């Protein structure tokens, strides 16, 4: 019996966490209908081509194609538009054998250990 | 963070894969490899150069071609998400839930190979435990703190022995002298490729027994990837290591069949083409088996403890080979089992000559169980040796041309494999066990009991096995 | 044996019904502990995981 | 589709360029004929093909066509009485087709695509198919051949097509998605067919022999080894199981042994009859020969067709026996293949990852519940065949670990001609405490105790026949010699079997039993007699000994009424004894 | 100073590029972390690096900086009553700057620079120094820590700092050109310490225990090697030579083994006392200690830091004793780094150069005149573990070349508690003759011929030994059947030892030459006795074997109280006898 009951609080405890998880994930779902989304293409772009030591070419999306074009004809970078990357920018660098997917859930995905470790403690302590 | 892919694969064979123009990838780093299915692999770097890096491949190779398979990072040292509310959790072998449950919120993230623990902030293994069997308590005594493997064959029933350790395993409070709390014990229990009989009856065994609300258990059963052997002890221990020394449990870890470890590092070790040892072993496994079994043990000023018992599977079931010589080079201490006692039908089938607990006389004696114990263990192994090697003799002189005191000696040899090793699955505390060596001490007269003191000789001795029981 | 029998099974039914309600109160609990805090944390995670 | 050119021939070995993307372990048509391989170690563009053929006569350039599929057994209706060879394609079919002997690449399909089956549909329209579902039924031989999903397929059933007959290949459910569902699915031999849950062993598998269900069982689910020498039986034994089973179906997988036992087993199977349903004993034995002057890089694969073919008649409510003959030889052919790839050895060549493979293999057998709701089980019996006598082998010692059932044969016991010639003394079973309620409820009431009675008296005589080996028979004292011959009564009587004899071949729980109560009631009312002055050299003689010792040799049905009547004869004979 | 950059990592080893210039076993900064590393095999304009930390985490292009000196000791007050690792870093600063867990890349320092000591100088300004020469005086826990010129230092002193309390930084003598000269100096680990000349060894290295202080001897210049197999008596019998020797400082070197076993000696040494002094048993005991799961790499300094530490309080005029365990375990810390050089091994898989290290390990031993005149001497004893068991291993059988006085553990005497576990048979000394007059004047006129006697009489049963294995304790005469009697006598009441009761765990030569000497009373006065003819097994019934027997457990003060009555009484029971 004292193992049902612990097993129901932590299945409880995680659903709580998936429609949190599913929350931010509307959040940034949402966010590209908003002005401030060709502020965070850019920063997240540039922050893709400086942690990726000399890059050749920029993927993203053809409405998100404008946005970094003050980026676009400096720094020597061939650029090309997919609609399949809905979110974020790619950065293949200097050959094709290296690349560098800088994508909203992708970033969700990498952080949500330490995200949600903190976020438990928040919202149940 | 950002995801960083590496196309460009060389060169794929057995557990080993080659990636090219790989410079952020570190040494020990983590990747996870996605193939044209979106099959989600994993793997460790062991070799990083400027030219290319080598990945061992924690599953199947499969469906790996080299036109697609990214490999991407994740970890740049490897880590393991550790909590407190993993006490009533089962886990494959990499750590991923296998039990319906949702995945644990970790409260840290602690390296997966864990630190050596430091040499002046260590502590006396002292604290007698007591296991309910006969041989191990008064002969080869375990004490909290210790590293002691169970070494057995191929048909021994080594798992019933950690089964029933794990079970009535308790320390005595009364007797040590440190007041009373009965603190029962956490478990961790790693397992290497059981197949699935084993499994059964351990987790059957710790749910008649009630102890899968206290353990936490790393499975890996016996057709499972045989790579993710490697990081399953480690990442036991490391949890381990985080249950005792920061919330201060009192963790037992049963490491089962540690020769399904060595020859997954074998198969590993005779992939890079690197030298070996003896019998094939690569020369490092020493260093391996080692940063396994020293993270065990007691720490000062911190209520914590790490206890082991490992499981090993002799091949030929000799001493002689290199997994369990390696292992008792290391380890403090052996409970060796014999096929020879296991064919006469006696359970636990310990032969107490080869088995050895080492700092046994750290947690005996006056004051800790009681004074008699060091010179009876003494005694009872200079009786039953003369037993065993008298034997030999009546079998090359026949029976009839013995002296007395030799019958004497060749009688005290089956009343202990009948009465002091013979048991059941019944629990016998330190009393009762101390009685029955008592009991068949009787059976020589003084003069011959040469190891034990005078007081001892005087208030003991004189009392049959038509006491111990009935 | 037949007496501790009907004692066991009376007994194991009747402490298994208290241990069923209390994991129902206990889930219940949380979900409504959990959701009224809610959308505190939302904005963390979405402050963390931006550039 | 990949299709590169061949870059370098090395025995079974061939390295192909022009092979990027392509797959590992998929099956690969290397050479202008049609060979069959499975790629392995790729490198750069450049692949690695093992071939599961002759691989003499093939020119560098010759093109490679790659598939994109692992290897896959096709799994369906036409498997029993059937014999195939190591990558199932059938050897009558090729007989017929080429000629007596094996040729090299001649293509066949492993089921009859023009045996007209009876279609009994259980789905109708509507209805939702998960995996491992039943669809249908099709009357086989005498069985009733259920047909399935296949395990990675869900959906909602669109059509069925209604109770007729039909080929194979016909569609007879077509699902709501286009999913076209046929009486046959093929499946890769590596992959282990899911279930639900695996189970405890708790019913013992019948192997209808006195000294490997009594002294050391296996039970339904279980795996046992056989290790020995030549000369030494292990043949015979195989083939006992394959006749004398509890068994529904039996796969009997023969990889490296030799051609005269595969054409004993197709020459006297159709004449016998199993006794479970009547009728002949071969339509439940799937026979996959792979000879030992057949390839030796399709002796791996053969194991693992083997055993995917004993899962999927697992997989429909059966309780199948394999028998896997010789893995010491697949565990020579991965020796083979290990050092024609340039690897490092361990323990006399073979790779580190023969351990590995051998519990990967052992670990499919089981007694589990299936994904369509029913129970089924399937049990390994595998014949290990040391070099030397000698059981501190790689291979042997590999597969000691994971067995539950050691089943050793002796050299020094199989040259007195003592057939069946199992180590009484040094096998094992694990199965032992777990089949005690079975026993207990269905062949006696106190049968383990007087099992144990039977095994205490062969470890007295064993440890006794030393020292009589040392003094000879004078100096043993009285009691010292009744052991003995009662010892040889067991040894001589209940732990001896001819296999060859019409009635002494098969023996079911209670005819071993009957024969275990004649001989301790022998012995337990004669040590009893010894000690009222009776002289060892009158005991012996009693014409009631010639009655224990030939009641081995009736039948089933006239042993109560002997058993009954011994016993009265053991009762008498020693109450006029003085 | 010789910047380059990691190109490659492979465990504990790490090729660096752009080194050139560098030369060959100096000391490297690894990393950002600033690891210690140490370079062997430069090529081209690379270098490969064993680092001393591990390795997981670093990655290419990470900086490598070269130090341009091999790696040296700091050398100077502050080492007694102290716990070093493998490369002189206290682990009791680390745990207070650390936590519990020994991190990487932490930077201590060996010697205290805040710890004052008492300077007393003995040269004056306008004095002559070279190398060796004392210079001043600091007390260090009753010792006289006397602080010495450097050796390759000769020079003229200019001024010298007055008597007083001074930091180790602090330059105490400045000579005439701009040298000065601190507390401390470094020193390599591979130049062995000059001297001036090496004295041959004439007095005995009184270890406590009795069999290896009476039958196989150690001198005080000597060298000697204690191989066994586990379980034997290794690491128990090293911890009894650190706590109960007449050496003056002790230096222990747990060379890749347990860290409880390190903890013990940590722990429980602080209780005891030091003889021939009434300090502590810890401060006089220096403890280097490298255990099994730190780095692998740094086990070749770690036996090197003991070494030439022993050397350094060689070269202050103390008799020094160096137990180190588990050379072994330094054998295969550079197998494994062998592996990373992908060079060609010799035997068993270790490099070639193995012995050439093992002769100038042990070498560097054996009872000197230093360079500032007086006397001292360093005593190596070293434990090896021999991998199978067996003593035919490179390790083994190359001490045993170049070792004296070989001490080899059975296991057979272990398994039944026998300790000290010696096997008699394999074990033996050299230095039996070079004993012998230190023994006729310090110990007693006879005791040589009464060894001989006993080393005689073990030989007379271990020549029966195969007899009475053969035909049996009976069908001997008497006087064999005392032999072997007397032999198990002396077996059980002088060789055997256990070092854990209050009294017998040391043992003085005295009490030794004691219950031989009544030993051997018994034999010839039984001998004589049983000639003229008394029968067997009533002598071994006499209560007089009672006193021989607790002979060994009485304390030394009241010995010749027990020796006098126990010998009448071997005399008077001889007489009453008939
Ligand atoms: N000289 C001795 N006196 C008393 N007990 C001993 C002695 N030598 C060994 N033992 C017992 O056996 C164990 C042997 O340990 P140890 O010698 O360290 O094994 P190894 O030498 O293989 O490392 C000790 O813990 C102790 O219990
Ligand atoms: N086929 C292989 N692929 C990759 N590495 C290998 C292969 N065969 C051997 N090795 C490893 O390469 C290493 C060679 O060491 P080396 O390159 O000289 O220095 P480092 O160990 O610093 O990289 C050996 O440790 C060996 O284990
Ligand atoms: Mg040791």
């Amino acid at each position: 019996g004292e193992l049902l009951v612990a097993t129901a609080r932590t299945q409880a405890r995680g659903e709580v966490l998936e429609e949190v998880r599913r929350r931010v994930r509307e959040a940034l779902e949402a966010l590209p209908q908003k002005p401030e989304w060709p502020e965070v293409v850019r920063k997240l772009a540039l922050e893709a081509l400086e942690a990726l030591p000399g890059a050749k070419a920029l993927v993203a999306n053809p409405e998100d194609l404008p946005h970094l074009e003050a980026l676009a004809r400096e720094r020597g970078v061939e650029l090309q538009a997919e609609p399949a990357l809905r979110l974020g920018v790619r950065a293949v660098g200097a050959e094709g054998k290296t690349q560098v997917e800088n994508s909203l859930l992708a970033r969700l995905d990498r952080a949500w250990d330490a995200l949600s470790s903190k976020v438990a403690q928040a919202l149940w302590g | 963070l950002l995801k960083k892919e590496y196309t460009g694969i060389t060169y794929i064979s057995g557990p080993l894969l080659f990636v090219e123009n790989a410079k952020d990838l570190a040494y020990g780093a983590i990747v996870d490899i996605k193939d044209g299915t979106g099959r989600v692999r994993g793997g460790q770097v062991i070799e990083v150069s400027e030219e290319y890096a080598v990945i061992q491949v924690f599953e199947e190779t499969t469906g790996l071609d080299l036109a697609t398979t990214s490999v991407s990072l994740v970890e740049d040292v490897a880590r393991l998400g550790v909590s407190k509310e993993m006490l009533g959790r089962r886990f494959n072998g990499i750590g991923k839930p296998i039990d319906g449950l949702p995945p644990i919120t970790p409260e840290k993230r602690l390296p997966i190979t864990g630190l050596p623990l430091n040499p002046v902030a260590r502590r006396k293994p002292e604290q007698f435990i007591q296991t309910g069997i006969s041989t191990i308590d008064v002969m080869n005594t375990l004490v909290r703190g210790q590293k002691l493997p169970i070494f057995s064959g191929s048909g021994l029933p080594a798992n019933e022995i950690a089964a029933q350790i794990a079970r009535q395993a308790t320390v005595r409070p009364d007797l040590s002298g440190e007041g009373e709390k009965e603190e029962p014990f956490a478990v961790v229990f790693a397992a290497m490729g059981i197949t699935q009989r084993e499994l059964s009856y351990f987790i059957q065994e710790f749910e008649r027994t009630g102890a899968l609300s206290r353990s936490v258990l790393f499975l890996n059963k016996a057709d499972d990837p045989t790579i993710e052997r490697i990081l399953t002890p480690r990442m036991a221990l490391t949890v381990a290591e985080y249950l005792a020394f920061e919330h201060d449990y009192h963790v037992l870890v049963i490491l089962t069949d540690m020769t399904n470890y060595c020859e997954a590092l074998r198969e590993i070790g005779a992939a890079r083409e690197e030298i070996p040892g003896r019998r094939g072993y690569p020369g490092y496994m020493y260093t391996d088996l080692a940063t396994i079994y020293e993270r065990a043990g007691v720490v000062e000023g911190k209520k914590g403890s790490v206890t082991q018992i490992p499981i090993l599977s002799m091949p030929d079931d000799d001493r002689t080979h290199p997994i369990p010589d390696l292992t008792g080079y290391i380890t403090e201490g052996q409970i060796q089992l014999s096929r020879e006692l296991h064919r006469k039908g006696i359970y636990p089938p310990i032969d107490p000559l080869p088995s050895l607990s080492r700092l046994m006389n750290n947690g005996v004696g006056k004051g800790k169980t009681r004074e008699d114990h060091k010179q009876v263990s003494d005694q009872l192994y200079s009786a039953y040796a003369n037993g065993v090697d008298i034997r030999k003799l009546v079998a090359i002189i026949g029976e009839d041309a013995l002296t007395e005191n030799d019958r004497r000696y060749l009688q005290f040899a089956d009343a202990f494999e009948r009465f002091f090793i013979n048991q059941g699955q019944q629990n016998r505390s330190i009393e009762e066990s101390l009685q029955i060596a008592w009991a068949l001490l009787s059976m020589l007269p003084q003069g011959e009991l040469k190891r034990i003191s005078k007081d001892h000789i005087g208030k003991y001795y004189g009392q049959k096995l038509e006491e111990i029981w009935g | 044996e037949a007496q501790y029998r009907e004692r066991e099974r009376a007994e194991t039914e009747a402490l298994l019904a208290r241990y069923r309600e209390r994991a129902e109160a206990e889930a219940k609990a949380v979900r409504e502990k959990a959701m009224a805090r809610l959308d505190e944390a939302v904005a963390l995670v979405l402050k963390e995981v931006l550039p | 589709m990949i299709q590169g050119v061949i870059q370098k021939i090395a025995g079974p070995a061939v390295i192909a360029k022009g092979m990027l993307g392509a797959r590992m372990y998929d099956i690969c048509k290397v050479g202008e004929e049609g060979l069959v391989g499975e790629i392995i170690r790729l490198d750069g563009d450049t692949a690695f093909v093992q071939v599961y053929e002759d691989t003499s006569g093939l020119k560098v350039g010759e093109p490679v066509v790659s598939t994109g599929l692992p290897l896959a057994v096709e799994l369906g209706p036409g498997m029993l009485n059937g014999i195939y060879d190591g990558i199932q394609r059938p050897l009558e079919r090729i007989r017929e087709k080429t000629g007596i002997y094996i040729t090299r690449g001649v293509v066949v399909h492993a089921l009859d695509r023009e045996k007209k089956w009876a279609w009994t549909p259980m789905v109708k329209p509507g209805d939702e198919v998960r995996g491992g579902m039943v669809l249908g039924t099709v009357p086989e031989f005498g069985f009733t051949h259920k047909i399935l999903v296949p395990p990675d397929v869900r959906g909602r059933v669109k059509e069925v097509k209604p109770a007729g007959e039909y080929t194979v290949e016909e569609p007879v459910v077509v699902l709501e998605d286009g999913t076209e569902l046929k009486m046959y699915h093929t499946w890769p031999v590596r992959r282990a067919r899911p279930v639900q849950r695996k189970l405890d062993p708790n019913t013992p598998f019948l192997t209808g022999m006195r000294i490997l269900d009594v002294l050391f069982p296996v039970a339904m689910g279980g795996t046992a080894a056989i290790p020995g020498p030549f000369g030494s039986g292990k043949t015979v034994t195989q083939q006992s199981l394959a006749k004398w089973s509890n068994a529904d179906v039996v796969v009997y997988v023969g990889c490296g042994e030799r051609g005269n036992e595969m054409t004993d087993v197709l020459v006297e199977f159709p004449e016998l009859t199993d006794p479970k349903t009547g009728g002949p004993l071969m339509h439940r034995t799937v026979l996959i020969a792979n000879t030992s002057n057949m390839p030796v890089a399709a002796r791996e694969a053969s194991i693992y067709v083997g055993v995917t073919i004993a899962e999927y008649f697992r997989d429909q409510g059966f309780s199948v026996a394999l028998m896997a003959d010789s893995t010491s030889r697949w565990a020579e052919a991965l020796r083979e293949i290990s050092s024609r790839l340039e690897e490092m050895p361990a323990e006399e060549g073979y790779p580190p990852y023969l351990a590995a493979r051998l519990a990967a293999f052992y670990e499919r057998a089981g007694k589990v519940i299936t994904l369509g709701g029913e129970e089924g089980a399937v049990t390994i019996v595998g014949a290990v065949s040391p070099p030397g006598g000698d059981m501190s082998e790689p291979v042997t010692q590999s597969t000691l670990r994971i067995v539950g059932a050691f089943w050793r044969l002796d050299a020094s016991l199989a040259f007195r001609r003592h057939f069946p010639a199992i180590n009484w003394n040094g096998s094992y079973s694990l199965f032992t405490s777990a089949l005690d309620p079975w026993y207990r409820e269905n062949v006696a009431e106190d049968y383990p105790e007087l099992r144990d009675a039977i095994s205490e008296l062969l470890q007295r005589e064993a440890g006794l026949q030393e020292i009589v080996q040392l003094v000879g028979p004078d100096a043993l004292q009285d009691a010292e010699r009744l052991v003995i011959e009662v010892g040889r009564i067991i040894r001589e009587d209940f732990l001896q079997q001819n296999a060859y004899h019409e009635v002494d071949a098969y023996c079911s729980m209670k005819k071993a039993y009957g024969i275990m109560k004649m001989i301790l009631a022998f012995y337990k009312e004669a040590e009893a007699a010894i000690k009222r002055g009776v002289s060892i050299d009158e005991i012996l003689q009693l014409p009631v000994l010639e009655r224990i010792g030939r009641a081995r040799y009736v039948s089933e049905e006239e042993f109560p009424a002997y058993f009954e009547e011994a016993m009265k004869e053991i009762q008498g004979a020693f109450k006029a004894l003085a």
